[PDB]
Order: C-alpha cells, then structure tokens, then sequence
RNA sequence: UCCCGUGAACCAUCGAGUCUUUGAACGCAAGUUGCGCCCGAGGCCAUCCGGCCGAGGGCACGCCUGCCUGGGCGUCACGC
RNA sequence: CGCCCCACGAGGCGCCGUCAACGAGUCGGGUUGUUUGGGAAUGCAGCCCAAAUCGGGCGGUAGACUCCGUCCAAGGCUAAA
RNA sequence: GCGCGACCCCAGGUCAGGCGGGACUACCGCUGAGUUUAAGCAUAUAAAUAAGCGGAGGAGAAGAAACUUACAAGGAUUCCCCUAGUAACGGCGAGCGAACCGGGAGCAGCCCAGCUUGAGAAUCGGGCGGCUGUGCCGUCCGAAUUGUAGUCUGGAGAGGCG
C-alpha cells in the first residue's frame, strides 16, 4: 500500500533486484548449465506473500 | 569440639530446646521470601560435613519448597486412556522435595554450581533446605586442591542431571546388591542394554 | 601386575583354582612388602579378602617370594642405589616379560 | 519522623571507572564523507533539476541523514547547501537533492565534478 | 603501492595516502556513470589499495597497542586472547597440578618404580 | 526487613521460652562486667601490627645468637571449638559466653557442661564487644586459663 | 612490470585485520529503521574559563567477591 | 648424559598397651501411588511415625528367640575397557 | 544535643568476574500416552517406550561394598560371552524376565567433617609494586574463631619407644 513500513520497502528492493533474466554471457562461462532464469516473478502469478 | 555438641543438640528434634528454637525460626522463614541468600550457615556443623567451608565463593542459600505430592497437570482432571493410567490426585513425585529445593535454586542462580543441601525447617506446608552452592570462578575456589573438581566442565548443572547427594537417593544409587542393581548405570542405560538384540557376525 | 591363586566360590567351582584380585594385607605383611608399597613394585594390594586358611596364605606367600627372588627395580636415580634396588649389571639384562609370567 | 511511608532513602554512587577499557582503538569513522556521497545521479530528468532549480542529485549512502549530508557536501566540493530533500528510490539506494544557496552556480560545480 | 613500501611509511603519510585514494576512487565512481572503458577498471585497483592501506593502519595500531597494554596489565576485550569459551573458562596449569598433602607426600614418597622381572 | 525483625523479638516474647534458652536473658550485671572486661582488656590478644614485629625481631636472635629467649606470652583464648576444648580438658579458669548467639544451638550447652564440669561462667551481654577484646567481628565465648602473678587477688 | 622475482593467481593454507542491521541480544519497544538518558575525543563564539554542533562510546537481568553511600532501639555498649 | 646430594621433619618396618571420636527428620517402621522378574511388598516418592553407639544394614517367605556369615550407610572425586 | 561495634538488609552504569542460547548421533534427569497383542476387553501388553520439558562431555553415567555367597568361599566400576528365554512374574492367559557363579576386555585408587597450634591463623582473597610471568615475591585492606590451614578416613589412626 501508499503506507508502506521501511522494512517491507526494503524487501521489495530486493525483490526487485533479483528480477532480470540472466545477463547474456553468464551462458558462455566455462562448463555452464544455467540456461534461463528459473526464479523469475511476475506480479499477477506468484505473490511474494508479504 | 563443638560440632558434637551441636551434633545432638540437633539430633534431638522433639526436645523442647529445638521445639521452640524452630518454630520460631519457622514464622521468620515463612515471613521471607522463596529463594534467599544467608550469610551463614544455620547448622554449621552439618554443612562442615558435607563440604562446606568457611571460606570464600561458598555460598547459602534457603530455598522453601512445597509439600505433598503431584496431581497429574491435565485440562480438568480428564485423562484419555485406559482405566489404569485414569486417575488423578494421588500420584507421587519421583524426585525427592530435597532435590527438588536444589533444582529450583539450579534454575535461580545460573552462575554459581550447586555442591550440596540440608533439610534445616518444615511445617504443613513447605520444607526448607539449605542449598551450599560453589562460585568456580572466584580465585579462592579455583585454588582450593580439594574442590576444584567442581569446576571442570563435566559439572555444569549437576542438580539439573542428577548427580548430588540428593540426587543420588532418588535415582537408586544408594545401594549396592541386588535390590540396586538395576540402577546402575542408569535405570534406562540398563533397559538398553538388556533390550539390544545382540546379532553377532557368525551367528 | 601381579595376583593371588584364590578358589572359586560356589559349589560348582569350589574346586577349581583362578587369578584373584590383590594379596590380602597379611600376606603382603608376612612377605616382607609393604601395604603402601606392593602397587609401587608391581603387586597388587586387596584390602578386602580375607585369609582363612594357611594353605591358602602359605600359597600366596609363595607367590610373593617367588616374585620378589625374580623382580629387579631400577634406581629412582643414576648413581644412587638404594635399598631394594638392583646391580647395574642385572639392570643391564632385563626385558619386557610377555604373557603370563606365572600360570596358575 | 513526618509521613507515614517509609520512602527509600537517598545513597550515593560512582562513575564507571574502569581498570581496563573495553574497547582500546578509536573508533573510525565509518559514514565518512566519500561512503555518504555515493555519485551523483545522471539522468536527462535530473539533468533538467541541474539548470533549472540549481541542484545536484547525489545518490547517498543509505543510512544518510539530512544533516550529514550538507556536511558532507560542504567539506567535498566546498560548497553549501540550503537545503536538501531526499528519498529513498524504489531500487534501494537513497537520493539526495541538494540546493546550492545562490551563491554557488550548479552548473559551475556540475562542470567541476563533470555531469553535463 | 605495495605493502612493502606502506609499512615503511610514517603515520601522517600514511593518512594522506587514504584520503588520496578515496578521492581517486570518489572520481573513478563519478566517470562511472558518464564514461567507461579502461578508467572503468582502475576502480578495484583503488578498492583493494584502499583496503590494503586501512589494513595496513589496523595492523600498525593494534600492534603498538599490544606493545603498550602488553606490559602484562590489564587487557582489553579486544586484545585478549580469544580462543574459545570452554578453553577460556578451563583451569590454568598450575591449577590442574593442584594436588593435597596427602598425595603430595604420597608421591614425594612411593612414587611408581621402574621395574622388570627375570633377576 | 524491619517489620519482621521486630515481630521476631515481639514472638520470642510471647511464646514459652524453655528453660535451656532461658538462662540467658539473664546476664552479668553492668558494674561486673565492666570491672570483668577491663581485665579482658588488659590481656587483649596480639595486634596484626604488633604480630609482624614479634616474628621480625626474633630473625636476628635466631641468625647470630641462634637461640630462643621467649617466655610465655598470655592472652585470652577464644573460638568455639577451641574454648570447648580447654573446658572439656578443664584448663579453664573463667568462661564468657555471649548471649546473642545466632544460631543460638553454637551456646545453648557450654552453661550446662561448664556447670557438670564445675568451671566457673558467666553470659555476658554482648557478642560484638567480646569481639572487640580479640579484634573479631564476633566471638560467641572467651575463656581464661592463666592469670599474671600481679593480678590474683584481683582475678 | 606481473617475469633469473619483495612475485601473477576465482591458487593452497593460516597466525595479522575488518566484521553493516539483527539475533541468548542487553536502554524502552517493534506491521516503528519509533522514542530516551550518560560520557565524550574535536571545533565555533564567549551570556563567564560557559553553552552549542559533535567523531566515537555507553545505559539490560539474576548473580559471586570486594568497596562506597545508607536504613532499622534487631543486639549492644558509651553518652548527653 | 652434567651440576647440584638427599634428615634430624615426614614416611616405612617392629614393640606396646591406653586411647581409638566414622556423616540425623538420616536409617528404620506404617500407609499410599508408581515401578520391577523381585514374589507378607525390588527401587523410588509423598504423608505420618521416628533412632541408635555391648551399636546399624543384609543372608530373596511375613514373625519371636539362640547361634552363625557378612558388611559400616546417611559427604566427594576417579582414567581404561 | 553525641560519637560507636556488630547483625540484618538497601541502592550503586562502583573494581574484577561467572550465567542464559545453539546441533542430536550417542549420554544424564523428570514427565509420559495410545494404535497393536490378548482373535472381544476392563489388570496385563504395547512400554518403565514415542511425544513433551530440561543437562553435559568427547564420551557421559557408575565406581572402591552398610556386596554376593553358604563355598575350600570371592572382593570397586563398566562392556562382551554363558548363566537364560532360565528362577521369577502374569485375568499363572497372551505373555514377560533379570541376577550371583564362571570365561573374556581393562584394571587404580583415593579425600574430607569430627577430639587433637593456642607460647602463635601457621590459611585464603583483592588492590598496589617488582620479577623469573598459567605463577612467585614485598606491602596495604579484607575474609575467617558460627573455624581457613595441618594430621586422620576404619585397610585404620593418635601417642611412646627403636
Ligand atoms: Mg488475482
Ligand atoms: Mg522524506
Ligand atoms: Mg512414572
Ligand atoms: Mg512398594
Ligand atoms: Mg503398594
Ligand atoms: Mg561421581
Ligand atoms: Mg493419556
Ligand atoms: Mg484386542
Ligand atoms: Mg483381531
Ligand atoms: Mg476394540
Ligand atoms: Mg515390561
Ligand atoms: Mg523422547
Ligand atoms: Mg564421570
Ligand atoms: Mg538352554
């Protein structure tokens, strides 16, 4: 909501930081097997639930 | 040698000396709160005896704890089970009031180590003891040769465990034959060991 | 260290002979061992058994002599031999005795 | 006596006076100025903020306070502020505008650090 | 900079090589955001000098402060010796060798011999 | 704390103290204990001051002389394993018991044994001024076994 | 220049360091970055040689040994 | 392997006969609940009773007596397996 | 209008310290069921367990007989083997169940309180200072005579003698 305590601010900053897909070169590292970011959120599917 | 002297004096519990001197010392006691510090021993040549000494980091406690049984903590009084595990108010506590009085001082005073307790004043409602309890920090105490045993690590919270004079009488260590047996080393370290279905490898 | 030909008890192993626990304090006195000084050289002590026959404490004491002809001490010092000590020269020869050195 | 309550009675009592202090090493300064004033933040629309109302938007350490930072903005750069206003953005970081009395010129100071 | 150079240095100097590298570092983190390139790289160069030169003041300090408190007084909560708290609560040597009369004579006297058999 | 320290004196009041605990209250009269402790006075036990010399001085007479001229020093004796000691072998000439003895069970039987063994006794009134002859805090019974020659008759 | 060496390394290893907010968590709280008190390196002016901004650091609870300040005719002595 | 040499104090061994102190609401008893293989009751606990010093606890059937064997509680520490 | 000593007890951001929490294999203490078995079930069994509440160490607990035995007797604790699915116990039903003896593993005994310096607290702590720094020494304060230290622990021991 419009009144948000900082606390939850603060977490939401992060839980705004930890959605990008992952950076284009991360897939060329040697011996690599992450392929696409499988912890992605979206705002109307998965509700952080706090 | 006033410890005798002193020794029967206390030994004769229905005289009227020690009638009058503890009832008094009853009402003084019942007036003052639970768990209190005195700077003395009450029965000097009893603490003597089971290691109290007249020197620093040794410290009394009077501990009042309650008379009577343990009537079993359920919501009401109603107990699920079979007509054999049913009943209330007449079940008995399995540790003595004596360790019970040393427990609650465990509890109380964290830092300093429990080493022994006497019965000192009873009446219908409470039994007071006096708990002896060891600072094992103190530079008196670490330098004593005959009691630094209480401060190697193994002694943490003996009451708490079960490993003082009162404890001992409790968990069935005072005996040696039969009739104690099963008691040693510890009543379920014994039903372990006699439950182990031994396999051995060329069975 | 070393140990007592004692009977069994109860008849069904009164008569069979085994090791025992220490020599009992008459016959470590009548061996010429000192109570405080047995589990020093190597015998043990036992406090509670008690003697009731002299075959039994004449056995025993045979044991004692017999280990007392055959045990060498080295000194508490180099140079200084004491009482109850041994020779250089049969300190020289003594090994590491394995096993039982007397069958009962 | 006067009152009948027993009133507990006045005793003295010392400062700490220790035989050893706690804690020997001065302590460091940990929000210094270079933690507390980050970088000032680039974009066109603060770009607008630097030559229309005259003031430089920092990008602040989180744990800022308004105080802080017109000192901080003092003993870098050398300037004052007359006042500074700040949020923290959505993303985390904390952002500072701060107002140079009119004195100083922005744009003079946003050429000496280098935005513009 | 290196470290050999940093602790044959003097205390002032020392100082002013901090403030110097964090305002190399305050114009490195400005051209950041504007510009890039091979500038955008001196930036852990002056990060890990910075540490080694606070490192390097930390190291200096408290070993001067042990030379000073270590004149066998008191000692502060950060000097001494951490090791654990069991092994700082054990009993020092010359109190786990505490022992009675009657055992110290016990052994002063009728020690355990050395002994073997066959003589 | 007040509160109940005086309703213990007022119950020990009330209640029937039995004839053991009642031979106290009952204690020296003024004049003779005031005339009994200026003699405990003089023979006050050794000073820690006065006990450092006594152990120094002697060093020289044991280093070059290398022999002992003490006579013996005589003082009261106190302490209540001690002093029931010397009763009980009967090398007590006077005994003073203070009445005040908390627990009182340290004192309830020296007036009797005192009194099967024929030594003579008294209660004095005040624990902390017995303590005082001897530089205690406390000391709960004295005793004398020897007087100085110049002092029987008024011993 | 990191190269026949005070010397690279997402190297191994461990002694010298740092260790934000928390947490038994300790100033009081807590859907609060809420609200207190004490000390204080430094500097300003002088309403005095004092006050203001301070960097840092403190303030829990029960306890043990010691010390300081106290209370009670509880027991006393010595006194007005 | 070297320098320092251990005593009138302690211990051991032997003689003696006079001493010879040992742990209290603790043991023990009744009753109650639990527990046990423990059975006229194995332990433990509550409550009440409540000690002894030519004395106390045991000898797996409750009891009185005579004798026997056995140990000395109610304080504490202790590796290895 | 007093100066005091003690006792009890206060408040101290006083000097220096010790306590709480965490992990679960194993160890110690309390608490404590029922499904099931009994071809129903109500004691019994499940079980002196699971769950619950606490305490430690690297092992813990136990431990030097107020023991067993009836022998020609043994001799602390612990674990393995046998004793023994036995004595016992049990709606004597389902079921349950140890110990002494013996064989092995390993083996170790100790210390206090008391009557016992009284020509003399010889004991301990804290502050300060010095050094050889896990301590030791010099000095001050204090604890302690309601007894610290020393001798002694039943196998003895205290004495006197050699
Ligand atoms: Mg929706
Ligand atoms: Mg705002
Ligand atoms: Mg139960
Ligand atoms: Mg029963
Ligand atoms: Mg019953
Ligand atoms: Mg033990
Ligand atoms: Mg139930
Ligand atoms: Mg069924
Ligand atoms: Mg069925
Ligand atoms: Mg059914
Ligand atoms: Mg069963
Ligand atoms: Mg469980
Ligand atoms: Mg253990
Ligand atoms: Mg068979």
């Amino acid at each position: 909501p419009s009144h948000k305590t900082f606390r939850i601010k603060q977490k939401l900053a992060k839980k705004q930081r930890q959605n990008r897909p992952i950076p284009y070169w991360i897939r060329m590292r040697t011996d690599n097997t992450i392929r696409y970011n499988a912890k992605r959120r979206h705002w109307r599917r998965t509700k952080l639930g706090f | 040698g006033a410890y005798k002297f002193v020794s029967e004096l206390w030994r004769r519990k229905q005289s009227d000396v020690m009638r009058f001197v503890q009832r008094v010392r009853c009402w003084e006691y019942r007036q003052q709160p639970a768990i209190v510090r005195i700077t003395r021993p009450t029965r000097p040549d009893r603490a003597r005896r089971l290691g109290f000494k007249a020197k620093q980091g040794y410290v009394v406690y009077r501990i009042r704890v309650r008379r009577g049984g343990r009537k079993r903590p359920v919501p009401k009084g109603i107990v699920y089970g079979k007509p054999k595990h049913q009943g209330i108010t007449q079940l008995k506590f399995q540790r003595n009031k004596r360790s019970v009085a040393e427990e609650r001082a465990g509890r109380r005073l964290g830092g300093l180590r429990v080493l022994n307790s006497y019965w000192v004043n009873e009446d219908s409602t409470y039994k007071y003891f006096e708990v002896i309890l060891v600072d094992v920090a103190h530079s008196a105490v670490r330098n004593d040769p005959r009691i630094n045993w209480l401060c190697k690590p193994v002694h943490k919270h003996r009451e708490l465990r079960g490993l003082t004079s009162a404890g001992k009488k409790f968990r069935g260590l005072r005996g040696k034959g039969h009739r104690h047996h099963k008691n040693r080393p510890s009543r379920r370290a014994t039903w372990k060991r006699n439950q182990t279905v031994s396999l051995r490898r060329y069975r | 260290p070393l140990r007592p030909i004692v009977q069994c008890q109860t008849r069904k192993y009164n008569m069979k002979a085994r090791a025992g626990r220490g020599f009992t304090l008459e016959e470590l006195k009548s061996a010429g061992i000192p109570k405080k000084l047995a589990p020093t050289i190597g015998i043990s002590v036992d406090h509670r058994r008690k003697n009731r026959s002299l075959e039994g404490m004449q056995s025993n004491i045979q044991r004692l002599k017999t280990y007392k002809a055959k045990l060498v001490i080295f000194p508490r010092r180099a140079r200084k031999v004491k009482a109850g000590d041994s020779t250089p020269e049969e300190l020289a020869n003594a090994t590491q005795v394995q096993g039982d050195y007397m069958p009962i | 006596r006067t009152s009948v309550t027993f009133h507990r009675p006045k005793t003295l009592s010392k400062a700490r006076d220790p035989k050893y202090p706690r804690i020997s090493t001065p302590g460091r300064n940990k929000l210094d100025q270079y933690q507390i004033l980050k970088y000032p933040l680039t974009t066109e629309s603060a770009m607008k903020k630097i030559e229309d109302n005259n003031t430089l938007v920092f990008i602040v350490d989180l744990k800022a306070d308004k105080k802080k930072i017109k000192a901080a903005v003092k003993k870098m750069y050398d300037i004052q502020a007359k006042k500074v206003n700040t949020l923290i953005r959505p993303d985390g970081k904390k952002k500072a505008y701060v107002k140079l009395t009119p004195d100083y010129d922005a744009l003079d100071v946003a050429n000496k650090i280098g935005i513009i | 900079v290196k470290a050999g150079e940093l602790w044959n240095k003097s205390k002032d100097d020392l100082t002013k090589q901090l403030a110097e590298l964090k305002t190399e570092l305050g114009q490195l983190r400005i051209q950041k955001v504007a510009s890039s390139g091979s500038k955008l790289n001196r930036i852990h160069d002056i990060r890990k000098s910075i540490a080694r030169v606070l490192t390097v003041i930390n190291a200096k300090q408290r070993a001067q402060l042990r030379l000073f408190y270590k004149n066998k007084k008191y000692a502060p909560l950060d000097l001494r010796a951490k090791q654990t708290r069991a092994i700082r609560r054990r009993l020092s040597p010359d109190e786990k060798s505490r022992v009675l009369e009657k055992t110290k004579k016990r052994t002063v006297h009728f020690p355990q011999r050395k002994f073997a058999i066959k003589a | 704390v007040v509160r109940i320290q005086r309703q213990r004196r007022i119950l020990k009041q009330r209640l029937k103290v039995p004839p053991a605990l009642h031979q106290f209250t009952r204690t020296l009269d003024k004049n003779l204990a005031t005339n009994l402790f200026k003699m405990l006075l003089k023979y006050r036990p050794e000073d820690k001051a006065a006990k450092k010399e006594r152990l120094l001085k002697r060093a020289q007479a044991e280093a070059e002389g290398k022999t002992v001229e003490a006579k013996k020093p005589i003082v009261v004796k106190y302490g209540l394993n001690h002093v029931t000691y010397l009763i009980e072998q009967s090398k007590a000439q006077l005994v003073v018991i203070a009445h005040d003895v908390d627990p009182i069970e340290l004192v309830v039987w020296l007036p009797a044994l005192c009194r099967k063994m024929e030594v003579p006794y008294c209660i004095v009134k005040g624990k902390s001024r017995l303590g005082s002859i001897v530089h205690k805090k406390t000391a709960s019974v004295l005793c004398l076994t020897t007087v100085k020659n110049e002092d029987k008759l008024e011993f």
